[PDB]
C-alpha cells in the first residue's frame, strides 16, 4: 500500500494521499483521482444522490473489439459519473470523468448523463460543477460521439438563459471533443496546477508544424497567460473555493469554512 | 484530375478525337461509369469526397446563389480564409452563406490552410450567423473541412473554446438552418457549423469524429489501414441516415459531382429549398423546441 | 477649374470629377468628398429632407480661440451633417462627416446631430447609414466630447435591438475617438479604398514603439487583414452596393439598377 | 515617494527623529500640509492623481472588499494585466470589481503597461461585467489609466472596436453599475469602463478626452505648456461636476489620498454603499431607461 510518485518518486503511504486528495505532499503534483471519489471529497456528507445510474452503453456499429473492450477495472457504466447533493448546505449538482475508463472518452453515456446533471440541475435551480478528463470523443461510437458535443453545449445553453452557474474543471488532461465542448463553456473555467489541456494532442499537433513546441505548452499556466482559463486552483481547496464562488454567483452566505 | 478506379472511364474520354455516329459509344461510356460507381466500398467513396475536382463553397455560391457579398474578419484578429461567409439571394430570398473553403490549386489550398479553420474562423462563422438572425435571415451553410486546424496559435488563440462557443450558440440561433455536407465533415470543426435544423448529406460526402487515417492508426498501429477504419466507424451518407444521424442525402450526378457541377447545384439548390421551406410553417419557439430536441435525441440516450 | 491630384498629379476637369465622384479617374485614388454631396450622391432624388439643422454650437468652457476657430469656409453647423432620405425608393437615414470642419471633430453637435439619425431612423423604423471621416473629438469641447461616445454608441445599441440594419462606412481618414465609438459599430463596416483608419494616429503610435511602423498600417488593406471590416467598396459602386446589402438586410427586393 | 511642494511636508516628517512632549508640533504639520493644498492649481491637482504613492485598483479591493476572486483572460487572446477584475463581497453582497492595475514599482509597472490596456483586456473588462449581469450582480469599476495602449498589435488587435463595443454593451447592462475615477481618467480608454449609473471621481483624480501633454503640444505647439491645457478643458474634479457630468466627488485624506489609504478606503467605501443602494429602489427596466436617459443628456444638444 506504499505508492510512488509519477513525477518526483518520493514514497508515499496511501492513506496519507488521503486528507491530501490524492496529491503529492513533495510535489504538490495533482494525481489520478477516482471519479466517484471526487463528487465525494466534493459534495458534502451523505448528501450524495447519483443521477443518470440507469444508463448503460451498447455497441450498435460492430466494431473491432469493442463489447469486449466495453468495467471490471473502474466497477462504473461510463467515463462520466453525474452525482446531486450538496456544498457546505448549499443543494449543488457535479458530475466527473473516469479518465481510467478508456480515456474518459466521451460517447453516448458520457453526454446523456452529463445531460442529466443539467436537467437535474435545472428544474431543483441549482449550480453545475464538472471535473473534465478526457482524451476525445469514443471513436467506437463514431458520429454518435461527435454529435455530443453539440447536445451537451445545447443544454448548458438552457442552463445559462436561466441564469445558473456553471464551472468546468479541467483537470490533467482534458483534450479534443470535450475540451472544444462543455469542458470549455463553464462560467469560469478552473484548471488543476499543471493540467494539459487543448483541442489537438501535442502528439498530432507537433507532426505537423514539425518542430519543438513551445515550453509549457497546454500547461493550466500556458492557459491561464492566453487567456483560456479564469483562474488554476489546487486539489485541496478546490472544494471550499468552489462553494466561495458559487456562493457568491448564486447570492447565498459565504460557506462556512 | 481523374480519380484512381474511374481511370476507364477516363481513357474512354477519348471519343472527342473522333462512319462518324459512331459518336455515340459514349453510351457505353454512361454505363461502366455506371457499373464502376454501383460497387464503391467506403473507403472508395471518401476518396470522391476528397476528390480533386469535386465543388466547394464557392462553386455552389455562384451555380446556386445570386447578388452574394462576401463579408470579412472576426472583428478582433483576422480573416480567415479557410472559411467564406456572406449576405446572397436564393430565388429573392436572402441568406446568409456559411462554408469551408478549400481550394482547386496548391496554392490557393495554402492561401486557406486546405480549408482547416482557426479559431479566427469559427469566431468570422458565428459572427455571420448573428447577422443572420439579427435580420430575420436564414442561415446556409456547406461543411467540407479536413477538420479545425491543429496547431500552436490555434491552441493559443482558442481552437478549443472557439469551437465550443459556436455549438452553445448555434443551438439557441433564432432561425432556419440548414447544413449540407458537401464535401468531407471532419471532427468538430466541421460539427462548428453544422449544428442545423436540416442536416443533409450529398451522396459522396462523408463524416466523422475523427479522420480514417488517425482512427486507423490509432486502433490498428496502422496508418495505410484507414479504409478498415472508414468501414468501422460508419462515415459513409447512408451507413448514418439508418440512424437519424442527418436528415436527407442528396444525389449527385452520374458518377459524381464533379462530373458535373451543374446539375449538382440544381439537385442541391432544390433539397434546401424544400428544407427551407417546410420549416417556415414553424414559429421561432417551436423551431428551436424542434431543434433543441433533435438535438437531445442523438445517439441511444 | 482645372484641380491637379493628391497622389498621382494627373491633372483633371473639375466637371469630370462629378460622375466619378472626387475620385481620379487615373489613380482611382478617393478624395475629398464634401459632407452635403456625399448624402446628395448616396440618396436618390428629391427625397433628401435634413435633419437637426436646428442645432448649432457654442463654447461653454472658453478656450483659447475657440469662439473663433469655430464656418465660412464649410457654411456648416458642426462636422456632421444627417439627411433623410431614399435609397431606391428605401426609405433610410443617412449622415457624414465634413473632414474640411476642423478634422470632423466629434463634439457636442456632432454626437446630438448623429443621435437624432438614430432617433429618426428609429420611429420610422429604416436602415441607417454613416460615413465617417475624423481626427478625433473635439478638444475644444473636453470631456463633453469623450462622452459623445458613450452616446452615440449607446443609442446604436437600441438602433440593433430592434432589428435595423447600421452601415458604418468608414473613410480616409476615421481616427480616435469616432474610430473607437460608433464609427466601428456598424453591423457591417465598409472602408473605401486605401483609408487610413485606426485609433491612435501613427504619428503618437511611431514614437512609442520607437521603430518603424509595418506597410500599409492602418489602410482599408491592412485592416480588412485583421478582420477589422467586413468589406472595401469604392465610391462609385457604393450607392448600388449599400441599397444592395440593405436591402437584403431589409428583406425589400433588391434595387433596380 | 513625496511629491514635488509637498517639500516642507517632507521636511517636516523629521518628527520621528525626536521637554519630549513637543511631539505634537505636528499641529502644525497638520497645518501647511493644509494651506498648501488649499490652493493648488489645476496642473498640480493632476500631479496628485499621477501620484507615485497613489492607491491602485487592488489597494481598495483589499482596503474595501472581502473574498476577492480574481477572473483571468478574454477566452480567446490573453489576460491583460492592465486590467484587474473580479468577484468579491461588499458587506456580504458580492460584486464583481473590474479596473486599471498600474502598479507601484517600476517592474510592475512595466508587466503592466503602467494601466493601459490592449483590446483583449477591454475584451476581459466586458466579458466580467457580463458575467456580472448573468448572475444578476453588481458592477463596480475604478478608473486610473494614462489610456488605451498605442501600439501596432493594440491596432492590429481591434483598440478601436474593443472600447466601442464596450461603450455599446456596457449602457445596456441589466445591473447597476458605479464608476469611480481613482486616480487618472484617460481618454476612452478609461471610458471603456466608466458608462456608469453613478459616476463618482475623487477629489484629487481628473478627467479627459487626451492628456493634457498631448492637447497642449498640439495646439499650443508647445509639451511643456501641458499645464495650461489642463486649466483650459477642465479635467478637475468640480470643473466637470458643475456640468452634469459627474455625479458625485468623494474627497480624499488630509494633503491627499495617499497620506492615508485606510480612510480613503473608508470614504469611497461608504460613498459606493450610498449609491449602490439608492439605485436599488430601481427596477431593471427603470434603472436602464434612467441611464440611458442620463446618457443622452450629456453635453448641451
Ligand atoms: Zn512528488
Ligand atoms: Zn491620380
Amino acid at each position: 500500500v506504499w505508492t510512488k510518485c509519477d513525477s518526483c518518486g518520493q514514497v508515499l503511504y496511501r492513506a496519507e494521499l488521503e486528507r491530501n486528495l490524492e496529491v503529492c505532499p513533495k510535489c504538490d503534483h495533482h494525481m489520478r483521482m477516482t471519479a466517484r471519489n471526487r463528487l465525494h471529497s466534493l459534495l458534502d456528507e451523505g448528501s450524495l444522490v447519483e443521477l443518470g445510474s440507469e444508463l448503460e452503453p451498447k455497441d450498435v456499429l460492430k466494431f473491432r473489439d469493442s463489447k469486449k473492450y466495453k468495467q471490471k477495472e473502474t466497477g462504473e457504466k461510463d467515463a462520466l459519473v453525474v452525482m446531486k447533493g450538496t456544498l457546505y448546505g448549499m443543494p449543488v449538482v457535479a458530475a466527473a470523468f473516469e479518465f481510467a475508463f478508456m480515456g474518459g472518452s466521451m460517447g453516448s453515456v458520457v453526454g446523456a448523463r452529463f445531460v442529466r446533471a443539467v436537467e437535474q440541475a435545472l428544474e431543483d435551480n441549482c449550480p453545475l460543477i464538472c471535473f473534465s478528463a478526457s482524451g476525445g470523443a469514443r471513436m467506437q461510437e463514431a458520429l454518435m460521439s461527435l454529435m455530443q458535443m453539440a447536445k451537451t453545449s445545447a443544454a448548458l445553453a438552457k442552463m445559462q438563459e436561466r441564469g445558473l452557474p456553471y464551472i468546468s474543471v479541467l483537470t490533467d488532461p482534458t483534450m479534443g471533443g470535450v475540451s472544444a465542448s462543455f469542458a470549455m463553456l463553464g462560467d469560469l473555467n478552473i484548471a488543476e496546477p499543471k493540467a494539459l489541456i487543448g483541442f489537438a494532442g501535442p502528439r498530432v499537433i507537433e507532426q505537423t508544424v514539425r518542430e519543438k513546441l513551445p515550453p509549457g505548452f497546454q500547461r493550466s499556466e500556458f492557459l491561464i497567460e492566453k487567456g483560456a482559463i479564469d483562474m488554476i486552483v489546487r486539489r485541496p481547496e478546490m472544494r471550499l473555493k468552489l462553494a466561495s464562488i458559487l456562493a457568491k454567483l448564486m447570492n447565498l452566505p459565504a460557506p462556512n469554512p | 484530375n481523374f480519380l484512381d478506379f474511374e481511370q476507364p472511364i477516363a481513357e474512354l474520354e477519348a471519343k472527342i478525337d473522333s462512319d462518324e455516329e459512331v459518336h455515340r459509344l459514349r453510351e457505353k461510356s454512361v454505363e461502366l461509369t455506371r457499373k464502376i460507381f454501383a460497387d464503391l466500398g467506403a473507403w472508395q467513396i471518401a476518396q470522391l469526397a476528397r476528390h480533386p475536382q469535386r465543388p466547394y463553397t464557392l462553386d455552389y455560391v455562384r451555380l446556386a446563389f445570386d447578388e452574394f457579398d462576401e463579408l470579412a474578419g472576426d472583428r478582433a484578429y483576422a480573416d480567415d480564409k479557410a472559411i467564406v461567409g456572406g449576405i446572397a439571394r436564393l430565388d429573392g430570398r436572402p441568406v446568409m452563406i456559411i462554408g469551408h473553403q478549400k481550394g482547386r490549386e496548391t496554392k490557393e489550398k495554402i492561401r486557406r490552410n486546405f480549408g482547416m479553420p482557426a479559431p479566427e474562423g469559427y469566431r468570422k462563422a458565428l459572427r455571420l450567423m448573428q447577422m443572420a438572425e439579427r435580420f430575420k435571415m436564414p442561415i446556409i451553410t456547406f461543411i467540407d473541412t479536413p477538420g479545425a486546424y491543429p496547431g500552436v496559435g490555434a491552441e493559443e488563440r482558442g481552437q478549443s473554446e472557439a469551437i465550443a462557443r459556436n455549438l452553445r450558440e448555434m443551438s439557441r440561433l433564432g432561425v432556419p438552418v440548414v447544413c449540407t455536407v458537401i464535401g468531407e465533415g471532419g471532427s468538430g470543426g466541421a460539427l462548428a457549423i453544422g449544428v442545423g435544423d436540416k442536416v443533409n448529406m450529398l451522396q459522396y460526402s462523408t463524416y466523422s469524429v475523427i479522420s480514417p487515417e488517425g482512427c486507423a492508426s490509432i486502433l490498428w498501429k496502422s496508418a495505410d489501414k484507414a479504409p478498415l477504419a472508414a468501414e468501422a466507424m460508419g462515415i459513409i451518407r447512408p451507413r448514418l441516415k439508418e440512424l437519424k444521424l442527418i436528415d436527407s442525402i442528396i444525389p449527385e450526378p452520374l458518377g459524381g459531382a464533379h462530373r458535373n457541377p451543374e446539375a449538382m447545384a440544381a439537385s442541391l439548390k432544390a433539397q434546401l429549398l424544400a428544407d427551407l421551406a417546410d420549416l417556415d410553417v414553424l414559429s421561432t419557439e417551436d423551431l428551436k423546441n424542434r431543434r433543441y430536441q433533435r438535438l437531445m435525441s442523438y445517439g441511444y440516450a
